[PDB]
Parts: C-alpha cells; sequence; structure tokens
RNA sequence: AAGACGGUCGAACUUGACUAUCUAGAGGAAGUAAAAGUCGUAACAAGGUUUCCGUAGGUGAACCUGCGGAAGGAUCAUUA
RNA sequence: AGCGUAUAUUAAAGUUGCUGCAGUUAAAAAGCUCGUAGUUGGAUCUUGGGAGCGGCCGUCCCCUGCUCGGCGCCGGCCCGAAGCGUUUACUUUGAAAAAAUUAGAGUGUUCAAAGCAGGCCGCCUGGAUACCGCAGCUAGGAAUAAUGGAAUAGGACCGCGGUUCUAUUUUGUUGGUUUUCGGAACUGAGGCCAUGAUUAAGAGGGACGGCCGGGGGCAUUCGUAUUGCGCCGCUAGAGGUGAAAUUCUUGGACCGGCGCAAGACGGACCAGAGCGAAAGCAUUUGCCAAGAAUGUUUUCAUUAAUCAAGAACGAAAGUCGGAGGUUCGAAGACGAUCAGAUACCGUCGUAGUUCCGACCAUAAACGAUGCCGACCGGCGAUGCGGCGGCGUUAUUCCCAUGACCCGCCGGGCAGCUUCCGGGAAACCAAAGUCUUUGGGUUCCGGGGGGAGUAUGGUUGCAAAGCUGAAACUUAAAGGAAUUGA
RNA sequence: AUGACUCUCUUAAGGUAGCCAAAUGCCUCGUCAUCUAAUUAGUGACGCGCAUGAAUGGAUGAACGAGAUUCCCACUGUCCCU
C-alpha cells in the first residue's frame, strides 16, 4: 500500500480495478474474445464429424510423424485438427466416423512436439477407444 | 432557493469500505419546502427538517428552523 | 512540512538507540509525546527525562536505556474495538511473553494490558517492545 | 522551502525568552501612540514603521511595550489602509512586469515570472475572504489594476 | 454564441479563392480596419482613409504611416537611427 | 336487444432512419512457423569507417549520409 | 469400493500487494514548471488534595444549576418526580433483529452421518445459549479528531423609568372603567466583570539593508581569420593522399604587399568554477524589469504540502512568407576503392546552415535515480553571504575600504575516508533508518514476441503527436558477477 | 514457373515520383472482378504502356456548370395500338 490516508478508500479502490485489467490470467478471463475464438465455445467436451486422416510432423530435436485427424464439430460447424493417442489406434477411425473430442492438458496450450494441436479423443461412437486398445469391446458390422 | 416556495439542501457523510479499513465521502441532495414565515434564509444556513406526506413527486420535507451561518452579522 | 509530530520523535529515539547516545534531544514537543514517554518510563524501557520550556514549544532530553530494540508508530490512528485488539497484538508485538501497544481512551492514554481491565477500546498511537 | 523557486533557505529573527520591558526605555505605552499615528499619516506601511522605531527610538518589541500589535492601533481609529500591505505590493510588482511585456514582446522569461505573481495574489486573496477583510465579490483584474499602484 | 470556428472577417468570402489565401487575407483585412490611439490627443480613434494615409477624427491631425498599419516596422527604428546620427556629429 | 356517430385505451400489418453481432470479396499487403534454396554480411573484440537516441534525405537488401545529443566508450588522468 | 481423464473455480501468489511487493542497470518515474477537484495538514485552555479500604504502595467516593411530592427537619435546608441544560465522529452498555444453515450445551441412533428426542418398577425430565457487517433507536466516558462564542461591542449578570396588546386573583344581581396582577413587543438613562485580542513554529507569505551570478530582453563597440575583388612583385607548377586522379595554372595558379568588401564564429584566459523552472547561457559600454542566498529583538498570523482536468516554456532536425547568402553541407554529378560499393576517403554543390515574423511538441529532453518533511559518521578542498582574529601589502597621512593569512555560521556544486546501514552485485552517507513490515502525496510495471501494429476518437498546413486493442505465437528472453577460449 | 543476383554493348543522360485499354493503348469487343434474364456499354483493380509522365507541368480536390458519360426511384401517348 502507498496512499495511506484515512478517507482515501476510493482513490485506493479505483486504482486496483484499473490495474487488474493488466493481469492476464484475468483479462483473458474478463473480455468476450476468449470465448469468441474457442472451438468448444465454453465446454469440456464436444462431438464431431471426422473427415480425413492426417499425419503431422514433429518439431526438433525430436522427429517422428504424428497421427492426427481433422474433425468438423456439430454446434458451431467448425473444423479442428485433433490427435489420436495410443499405438495402432488410427486403424480404428474410419473416415467420417464420429468422435468425442476433449481437451489435452493445459487449456489452450499444446503438448510437446506437435504444433497447433490442442485437442484429442476419448470415444468413437458410444464406446471408448481406450477399451478398443485393450480389446474389452469390439466394433459393430 | 430558486424554485418558488422551496429550496434544495446538501447532506454529507461517510461510508465504511471494509476491505481497506477506511472511508470515502458521499453526498445526497434533497429538495425542501421553505415556507415564507422564515422570512430570511441564504445558501449555507443550516436547516432542520422533518418527514411529512408527499407535497409533490419529489417533496416529502418541511422546514422547522433556521440555524444561521457563522460570522454573518453585518 | 512537518505534518505529524509523534513520529518525528519516535524514530529519533530508536535511531539514537541503534547508534547509542547517553541521551537524545527531540525537537517540537506535545502533550501526546511527553504522555507516551511517561507510559514507557512506567515499564522501564527508558529512564527519567527533562522537558525544556522555551516559549514556543518545548524540547525534551530523554535518557535512553539500552533496553529498546525499536519504537514505532501507526498512522493514521485507526478506530479499534474490544473485539478487534487480539489481531493487532497478534500481528504487531513480537512474543506472547513481552510487548505493549499504546492507544488513547476517554479514560486516558495507556497500554493494552490496562484497557482490557477497564474494558475500553478507542484509537491507536504506536507500540513498544 | 520557498513557495515559488528551489531555495531551501533559512534566516530569521529570534525573539528572547523574558517578555517584560527593558530599563532605559522610559517611553510610556500612552506616550508612544502619538509616534505610531504620525509615521502612519505619511504613506508608510506598519512594517516600515516597525523599523524606524527599532533603530532610532530603541525598543525591544512594540507589542510588549503596549498591549496590542501595530495593525490594531492604526485601524480601529481611522489611519490605516483598506487593502493589506502585502497584497498592495504583489499587485504593484504585477504592474511593473506585464508593463515590461509591452515593448519587449519576446522577453520570454518575464512571462514565466508573470505566471507566478498572479498565482500569489489570487492565492493571498482567497485566504483574505475566509477571515473576512475583503468584500467577497472582489477581483484582481490587471485591466483595472493600474489604478491602485 | 460564437458564429465561426476559424474564419475571421473572411466569412465574407465563403468557399472562394482557396484556403491559404483566405488565411493570408485574414492577417491584413483585420489590421487595416482597426482603430489606434492618437498619440497627440490620447483618444482611441486613428483610422485609415486610404492607402497609407491616416486621420484622427477628434483633433483633425493627419499622418503618413504604412499602407495597412500605422507604423511601418523599420520606420520605427528609422526614427531611432536618425535620432542616433544626431549624437555622432553634434559632440 | 340488434346497430350508428363521438371519445379513450389500442394490438397488428406498410413505409422510412437509428443501432448491435456475425458474413461474401478482383486486387493490395502485415505478421508467424516449417532439416540440406539464392544474393550479401549490418551486428557482438578499436567486428575491421566506435555503438546507440531523436529527426530529415538516399539505397537491390541487411542498412547509409546530414545536423544536435548521450557513454549504455576504446579516456575517471597529461604536467608554466 | 473404488480409481483415472477433460473443463469451471479457490488455496498455493507478499505473481495485485489494505494487512503486504515493486520502479540506477532485470518490466517500469510525465522534457520542465504552475493548477482546480481530490487526499493530507505545528504547538496552546483542569491541574491537586481531603477523608474511606486492608498489606509509603494499590483500589473507591466527594470537583453548572434553577414547580410539585417524601427523609423529615424548622416561609428557610436534604431528597424523588414535571420539564431542560454548542453540535458532530469515536467509544461501553441497553432495546429491536423470522426459520433452516453455521458455532455450541445435553441425550449410547448398537458406532458415525445424523435427529429432538428420552429416563425411573403411573411418574420425573428437554426441546438450551452464542454469532447475526453497514444504517437508525437508547443510556454512560470526554482522553483523541472536527464546529462554534465578546471588536464600528448590535457583548454577559444585575437593578430602575415610561409606552402599547391584555386570561381575571378583585368591585353580592344588571350596565363600565381605570383599579390589582401576570403575559407579549418595543426602548432611554445607568451601575457592575481583573470587562473581552494564546503564541510568534530551526512552517509560509511580504517589507527593508549592502552585496552576487556566461540568469532574460533592446540598442551599441571590438577582434583576427575564412571567402570574393583591386592593383604591385617574381616565376613554374599548385591542390589532394595509404598511393593516385577528378580539379586550378605563361589567359600569371601558389607564396609575398598595400588597400576594400561582406557573411559567419567569439580562440587561448575556461576550472569536476558560476546562474537559470527545463531546454540552456562566454566580445566593450548604456539602459529595463526580474532572482537565490545571507543579514533582521522589523510586519501578517496558519495564509501551507502533493496534485485527476485545464494552462506557460520547451535542443537539433522539419514547415509557411519575407530579408540574407562567407563557410560548411542531406539530395545530385564525377575521381579513386573493391570480386560488386548506389559505403569510408577525394573535387565540386542544391535544400539547409544565419536574421525578423508564426507553426510543430519530440531526443540516451540522463544522475537511465518523484517533490516537501525528520533523523544517522570522519576529513581536504571549493563558491556566495555574514561574523571573530595575530602579521605582511596598497592608497602615505592614516580613518576604513581592496589585496594575502587562520577559524566560526548559513544556503550551493562536487570530493575523499570507514564493518551507520543496505543490496542480486556493480555499488549507494543514500539506493540508509524495511517480517524490528504504517511521516504526507502524485505518476507507473505484472513472462517473451505479435506491437506502439489494426481501428476508432482526438490535434496539425504537412510530416507526424496524445490516446490505443485482438487472433494468433512460445520455456525462455533477461540482470550482475566467475573461470576459460 | 519465377526471377532478388551476374555479366555485356552503348550514348549528352538513357523514364525518377506518381498515374492507365483513359477526352491518350494499334493488336482490341486486352483479361480477372462488379451492375443485367442477356451488356463492343459504366464503374473497381491488374501494366506488358504501338506513341503516359512532371510551370512544354505531374498527381489530388469543397463549391460551381444551358459542358461529355453510366445506372437506380419518381413520372408519362416514346412504344404495345391507336
Amino acid at each position: 500500500g502507498k496512499c495511506r490516508g484515512l478517507r482515501t478508500a476510493r482513490k485506493l479502490r479505483s486504482h486496483r480495478r484499473d490495474q487488474k485489467w493488466h493481469d492476464k490470467q484475468y483479462k483473458k478471463a474478463h473480455l468476450g474474445t476468449a470465448l469468441k475464438a474457442n472451438p468448444f465455445g465454453g465446454a469440456s467436451h464436444a462431438k464431431g464429424i471426422v473427415l480425413e486422416k492426417v499425419g503431422v510432423e514433429a518439431k526438433q530435436p525430436n522427429s517422428a510423424i504424428r497421427k492426427c485427424v481433422r474433425v468438423q464439430l456439430i454446434k458451431n460447424g467448425k473444423k479442428i485438427t485433433a490427435f489420436v493417442p495410443n499405438d495402432g489406434c488410427l486403424n480404428f477411425i474410419e473416415e467420417n466416423d464420429e468422435v468425442l473430442v476433449a481437451g489435452f492438458g493445459r487449456k489452450g496450450h499444446a503438448v510437446g512436439d506437435i504444433p497447433g494441436v490442442r485437442f484429442k479423443v476419448v470415444k468413437v461412437a458410444n464406446v471408448s477407444l481406450l477399451a478398443l486398445y485393450k480389446g474389452k469391446k469390439e466394433r459393430p458390422r | 432557493m430558486k424554485m418558488q416556495r422551496t429550496i434544495v439542501i446538501r447532506r454529507d457523510y461517510l461510508h465504511y469500505i471494509r476491505k481497506y479499513n477506511r472511508f470515502e465521502k458521499r453526498h445526497k441532495n434533497m429538495s425542501v419546502h421553505l415556507s415564507p414565515c422564515f422570512r430570511d434564509v441564504q445558501i449555507g444556513d443550516i436547516v432542520t427538517v422533518g418527514e411529512c406526506r408527499p407535497l409533490s413527486k419529489t417533496v416529502r420535507f418541511n422546514v422547522l428552523k433556521v440555524t444561521k451561518a457563522a460570522g454573518t452579522k453585518k | 512540512v512537518r505534518m505529524n509530530v509523534l513520529a518525528d520523535a519516535l524514530k529519533s529515539i530508536n535511531n539514537a538507540e541503534k547508534r547509542g547516545k547517553r541521551q537524545v534531544l527531540i525537537r517540537p514537543c506535545s502533550k501526546v509525546i511527553v504522555r507516551f514517554l511517561t507510559v514507557m518510563m512506567k515499564h522501564g524501557y527508558i529512564g527519567e527525562f527533562e522537558i525544556i520550556d522555551d516559549h514556543r514549544a518545548g524540547k525534551i532530553v530523554v535518557n535512553l536505556t539500552g533496553r529498546l530494540n525499536k519504537c514505532g508508530v501507526i498512522s493514521p490512528r485507526f478506530d479499534v474495538q474490544l473485539k478487534d485488539l487480539e489481531k493487532w497484538q497478534n500481528n504487531l508485538l513480537p512474543s506472547r511473553q513481552f510487548g505493549f501497544i499504546v492507544l488513547t481512551t476517554s479514560a486516558g492514554i495507556m497500554d493494552h494490558e490496562e484497557a482490557r481491565r477497564k474494558h475500553t477500546g478507542g484509537k491507536i498511537l504506536g507500540f513498544f517492545f | 522551502g520557498r513557495m515559488h523557486a528551489p531555495g531551501k533557505g533559512l534566516s530569521q529573527s529570534a525573539l528572547p525568552y523574558r517578555r517584560s520591558v527593558p530599563t532605559w526605555l522610559k517611553l510610556t505605552s500612552d506616550d508612544v501612540k502619538e509616534q505610531i499615528y504620525k509615521l502612519a499619516k505619511k504613506g508608510l506601511t506598519p512594517s516600515q514603521i516597525g523599523v524606524i522605531l527599532r533603530d532610532s527610538h530603541g525598543v525591544a518589541q512594540v507589542r510588549f511595550v503596549t498591549g496590542n500589535k501595530i495593525l490594531r492601533i492604526l485601524k480601529s481609529k481611522g489611519l490605516a489602509p483598506d487593502l493589506p500591505e502585502d497584497l498592495y505590493h504583489l499587485i504593484k510588482k504585477a504592474v511593473a512586469v506585464r508593463k515590461h511585456l509591452e515593448r519587449n514582446r519576446k522577453d520570454k522569461d518575464a512571462k514565466f515570472r508573470l505566471i507566478l505573481i498572479e498565482s500569489r495574489i489570487h492565492r493571498l486573496a482567497r485566504y483574505y475572504k475566509t477571515k473576512r477583510v475583503l468584500p467577497p465579490n472582489w477581483k484582481y483584474e490587471s485591466s483595472t489594476a493600474s489604478a491602485l499602484v | 454564441a460564437k458564429r465561426t470556428k476559424k474564419v475571421g472577417i473572411v466569412g465574407k468570402y465563403g468557399t472562394r479563392y482557396g484556403a491559404s489565401l483566405r488565411k493570408m487575407v485574414k492577417k491584413i483585412e483585420i489590421s487595416q480596419h482597426a482603430k489606434y490611439t492618437c498619440s497627440f490627443c490620447g483618444k482611441t480613434k486613428m483610422k485609415r482613409r486610404a492607402v497609407g494615409i491616416w486621420h484622427c477624427g477628434s483633433c483633425m491631425k493627419t499622418v503618413a504611416g504604412g499602407a495597412w498599419t500605422y507604423n511601418t516596422t523599420s520606420a520605427v527604428t528609422v526614427k531611432s537611427a536618425i535620432r542616433r546620427l544626431k549624437e555622432l556629429k553634434d559632440q
């Protein structure tokens, strides 16, 4: 504190408000631009129509082609690059199958090598692709 | 005093902001009904009023006594 | 401008204890600071002192015992309660064994050990441990 | 320090402790007032009067010797001025500087010394309304000022 | 009520003649028609009558100044240069 | 009782501007990121003409040259 | 009997900082000064007893009064009522504050979460209390922080002398009026109080005295040089450079002379010296308003500090119209240089360089360091002012004024020394008095880029100036110090 | 594809700011976009410009016009058809 008076109380209080808009983890919070951009719009999961399988290269030191997808969502009708996780699970998306996309760890901030990609898979039409890996459920014909 | 048969009065006081253990000035104007039997009033004179039934849209006060400004003698 | 007197004087004596003079002259004098001074010289944190009436305001020449780590003031003088004096002392004196908080009550300028016996809150002036 | 320039100077008179009047000073408090009426009838200020006493007619402090200080003995009878001695000067100095920015149009300094004299009359004046010596719709206007040297 | 945000006497010209001539006319078409204090009598009624030829309409005295103002500028120091060559010779 | 002036209260539809959020685009351009691309090296050591600020003009491109700064300089210094 | 993943939110963060952070170089203090709202404001008026309690010591009780009903006492006193006795804030109590939630008593649901029930071989027992901001209502205290009162006395407190409106305390019944007292309002002459003005801040404003400074503004006198011309010599090269050449020369260039002419700039003396609000300011005289410091047993009496909006000034470049064009010199033309140089150097040269008028408002506008206030070490210089003291020197004739010599005090620009202290260190007598965290107040930063960008509003003739985002992009930018190469 | 770069012949230099199928571009009814059911038209960009280019003036612009040109709402015997 710096303006020590006994009846200042507002001088003091018009200054912190002013200030807190400089704060990032807040302004990112207190304007409508964060939710205008966002694909999910404000949400923890949101389903979508796949449309092609796609390999993304990884960034340096590392190298290895990373296996992703390109989804169109429902609500917005918007197009995201996503990312499969497990080994040999891409053989389980057929083109234009439906997936439950999720977030990926750190909120609007990617993980590791792969550029742009902020989203990933939990389900592939009413049963989780975790299970498919193990084999605890298998696919309908 | 400009309105005919009436005046407006200033009423100052303070308000406890609790986070910061301090105060901030606050004011509330209100209109008052000065009735000509008080033949002499100026700006700044203290006035003592009391609640009563609505004399207009925005009047619910009537004047009871002048209490004069300091100095003022000449 | 010298907007507030006490805290001229109270740093002064502290800054004459860190250094360590046999006695300290403190300039314009009041009936709050001489008062405060007698509250200190009632628990032994200084010794006996002389005020010098020059026809303006006084000067005071305290004699400083080296039993005085720090004296200090609080500003502005907040308005305290009997329910709100734990959480000064519990954040302004060092230990639960020693320390004192001078404040001003209607029944006199005195230390926080006594205003709990007379059951009276009020304002706040400074501390000494 | 000084209100209107960096100077943090110091330099004043220092009045003594005992207040009662000295020995040789014969002049009685009801003999001296002829001298304060006579040096005030001459176009000379109660400060200026306050000197001429304290060099030639040897006296400690005029207050002590009477009861009342020098604005009081002049003004209740009818010999003192209408504006304070200190406001007269500031104005007179105003009127020798703005007159200087006539034919020396480009003397920029003067202009910056003339936006501190008018911040010292107004300021001295608004005091003088609250203790009630100036009538309250008073106005230092340089236009009119020249009149009252 | 203020009636024009920058056009002095030169409202009397509207859109004509182009910006920077209307600015250039403002500085001459305000000084020519002014009044000045007659130094002789003291009043405030010098006033032009034609090109560089001026007339107090109180004490009927008449002067030769500049076309558009009452002193020309180095005729103010032409008087203070002839006055100063009255110093060099007389001794 | 049916109905007819006059009165209020008055939804709805037609005509205009004011205002809010998203949206198409010839052509013009910024920026950002991507393993063996091309011309030159301005910068870091007196980086081979000391460096940087302001402002003006030039030059394929880093960048120059004018005028006044500042050492964040390569001198805390130089002799009656 | 669960445990992971995804997103919202808190604690972590003293990474929003009221408690409680930063701002010389890490991100960051307006180029300067004034200024209204805001916040913040020196000291000074009631202080010593007598009893009462137990072991000089610590407690309690005594420090404004002027119609009725009871403590009775003798129209006199003590005591309860009927009404009142500068005004605020602060503070201790008193009402007034639905439940349920929280806290908390009590009770063995078989234990807990919970509930409002239960216990004794008809009856005994509960269904508790506390907390419930601010605002308003009520009674005590009167320290600390705000407002008042007696000055051309339109002043307190007392008595005396009229006038005018006037309920009946009174003239057994009926006419009426002064009688008689109370209850409004005016007013003349008096007596009386100790009759009524805190203090003059190591706060400010202003006066006055002899000084001081490249402070500012208008005229004025000087100085050598560079450049152009006019003559008088003698003669062949003269510029330029690391080395050459473009450029000048028997059409007399360069060096030598005596003249004249203009357009710049003020050498050495010039200092870790000076004055200014910042930018800034150096030839001799004359004049015109200003200034800080010192000196003062002069006067006013809190008149002050900091400052959103608004205002005055603001190098150098850059603009608009004249006046002026010696030197230098962005643009351009050549000569050398190099692989190429539209760069260094070299030969010329426009805008510009200089005055008078009005715009523009930014610079590493720097001490990369807010202004006012208190305090905390030692020395050697220095500038301005005042004071004390041996002795040389000047005006000779000494009075005091100048010049040299050793201190004392006040304000100024800097140094040196050090375990006052601080810090991340470099380093700082401030960058100190900071977990031993509060003297008052103004601007401002919150990981890097994107980006001082887009846009809109604003100001300008123009360049541009003030305000000023977002999507996207990334685990490091960065600071001070070590060893190496 | 493309050409930032590199050389090489030449003149007194060799077209620097800007500005275009124009009241100025042969090929030409140049070609992408805009207005129509359909457009050698009108307007918005692209420059290769036969022969654009700076007081032989270059680029821009409020007001103005019995001046040259396009399209929309109004209104009509100009047309259907007299």
